[PDB]
């Protein structure tokens, strides 16, 4: 019976204990996948726009070609 | 000297031990303070049962008082006899049961019990002859339902050749804390089963119908239950705390009352109901003592039959007409107890009367009848086990439905065994 005791009131332990570490690292997938994803966005954001420097800077040079012509 | 340690565990043990010691601190003429002012030195014959004798002739009850919450036993030290109590046998704990038997059991009263046990053993040390223990609480709460039992585990390791005895009340939906209380009363009554050599049934449902349809009380409190608790109480203590010609002691009770170790749960019994002035016959106190609404246990005694029944009168009155009306009771309705063990009626005298009652009696009986009270908790039980109901309050404490299933079937053997000797 003492050794049930033990047991009991270890397992009541290991379950608390696994509820605050599913918890913590829960949160830290979450936090950690949530930044790539924002970043990954507002790099594809910055992608297109630092794309469309690059076709401006063509464009000029379409100008430059043929006004020399 | 044949000395008893009393513990009380829990609001309802707390509660009812302070009124407990109370009414018999009255009887043997014990002040608050503790100090001896009665008149008869039968008063102090065996007043070292309960009350361990101080310095300057002063009586301090050998009371052990537990509880996980400080507020009942607050209470009890603001009480009216608050400070007859040790202050070392204050035993509490702070976060308390939360009316969980892990909790009591398990998780908080692992805690505290060792703490406990120190008490008990510096009172039993200093016991010339200690015949027992004897424990109040409740079986529907946390703290004297789980960690009582657990208490009475522990005692019974380190005084195995000691009597164990409760007085423990049974829950019930009319006067009911929390939904959770037939597990807690189920888990309990297995370990009186295994624990305990008697075991006092007092039944909340009982209580409340005597307050409500006897007595006539529209709305009872607990103090009112509380009430015919310290009647009882007082009663079935009568032969250990006053001088006869039985010697009377625990273990003899038992070896008497238990013709099979698990069948141990007595039904108590008092007459006459009080909550005046007519003084009481012989017997009409011999007919309300058997009467079924005098029983505090909720069972009916015709729906069984009496294994071993001790009833004590109290009161100056002709022992010639006592037994006349015991013989009567049992040469009328025979039916009513086995006749496979020849003189199963015990019959004892006291000259005391308690206090406000010319004439009383207190009925001790081990009915079989008195399965009617497991089955009842059996049924709560079942119909919230069935759908696992209120049993995350359990698991996160540790235990696992496995222990409710064998205390489910431990509940339904022990009325097996019960139905079996009503044939
Ligand atoms: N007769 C009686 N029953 C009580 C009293 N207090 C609580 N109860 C019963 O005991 C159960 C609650 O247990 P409780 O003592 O509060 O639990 P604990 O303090 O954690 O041990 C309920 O079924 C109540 O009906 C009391 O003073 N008298
Ligand atoms: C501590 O409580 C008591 C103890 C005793 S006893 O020590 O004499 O045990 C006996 C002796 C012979 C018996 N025959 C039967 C059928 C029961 C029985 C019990 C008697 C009591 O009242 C009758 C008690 O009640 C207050
Ligand atoms: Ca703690
Ligand atoms: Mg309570």
């Amino acid at each position: 019976k003492r050794e049930h005791e033990r047991e009991v009131i270890q397992k009541a332990i290991e379950e608390n204990n696994n509820f605050i570490k599913m918890a913590k690292e829960k949160l830290a997938q979450k936090m950690e996948s949530n930044k790539e994803n924002r970043e990954a966005h507002l790099a594809a954001m910055l992608e297109r726009l630092q794309e469309k420097d690059k076709h401006a800077e063509e464009v000029r040079k379409n100008k430059e070609l043929k006004e020399e012509a | 000297m044949r000395e008893i340690v009393h513990i009380q565990a829990g609001q309802c043990g707390n509660q009812i031990g302070a009124k407990f010691w109370e009414v018999i601190s009255d009887e043997h003429g014990i002040d608050p303070t503790g100090s001896y002012h009665g008149d008869s030195d039968l008063q102090l014959e065996r007043i070292n049962v309960y009350y361990n004798e101080a310095t300057g002739n002063k009586y301090v009850p050998r009371a052990i008082l537990v509880d996980l919450e400080p507020g009942t036993m607050d209470s009890v030290r603001s009480g009216p006899f608050g400070q007859i109590f040790r202050p070392d046998n204050f035993v509490f704990g702070q976060s308390g049961a939360g009316n969980n038997w892990a909790k009591g059991h398990y998780t908080e009263g692992a805690e505290l019990v060792d703490s406990v046990l120190d008490v008990v053993r510096k009172e039993s040390e200093s016991c010339d002859c200690l015949q027992g223990f004897q424990l109040t609480h409740s079986l529907g709460g946390g703290t004297g339902s789980g960690m009582g039992t657990l208490l009475i585990s522990k005692i019974r390791e380190e005084y195995p050749d000691r009597i164990m005895n409760t007085f423990s009340v049974m829950p019930s939906p009319k006067v009911s804390d929390t939904v959770v209380e037939p597990y807690n009363a189920t888990l309990s009554v297995h370990q009186l089963v295994e624990n305990t050599d008697e075991t006092y049934c007092i039944d909340n449902e009982a209580l409340y119908d005597i307050c409500f349809r006897t007595l006539k009380l529209t709305t009872p409190t607990y103090g009112d239950l509380n009430h015919l608790v310290s009647a009882t109480m007082s009663g079935v203590t009568t032969c250990l705390r006053f001088p006869g010609q039985l010697n009377a002691d625990l273990r003899k009770l038992a070896v008497n009352m238990v013709p099979f170790p698990r069948l141990h749960f007595f039904m108590p019994g008092f007459a006459p109901l009080t909550s005046q002035y007519r003084a009481l016959t012989v017997p009409e106190l011999t007919q309300q003592m058997f009467d079924s609404k005098n029983m505090m246990a909720a069972c009916d005694p015709r729906h069984g039959r009496y294994l071993t029944v001790a009833a004590i009168f109290r009161g100056r009155m002709s022992m010639k007409e006592v037994d006349e009306q015991m013989l009567n009771v049992q040469n009328k309705n025979s039916s009513y107890f086995v006749e496979w063990i020849p003189n199963n009626v015990k019959t004892a005298v006291c000259d005391i009367p308690p206090r406000g009652l010319k004439m009383s009696a207190t009925f001790i009986g081990n009915s079989t009848a008195i399965q009617e009270l497991f089955k009842r908790i059996s049924e709560q039980f079942t119909a919230m086990f069935r759908r696992k109901a209120f049993l995350h309050w359990y698991t996160g404490e540790g235990m696992d439905e496995m222990e409710f299933t064998e205390a489910e079937s431990n509940m339904n053997d022990l009325v097996s065994e019960y139905q079996q000797y009503q044939d």
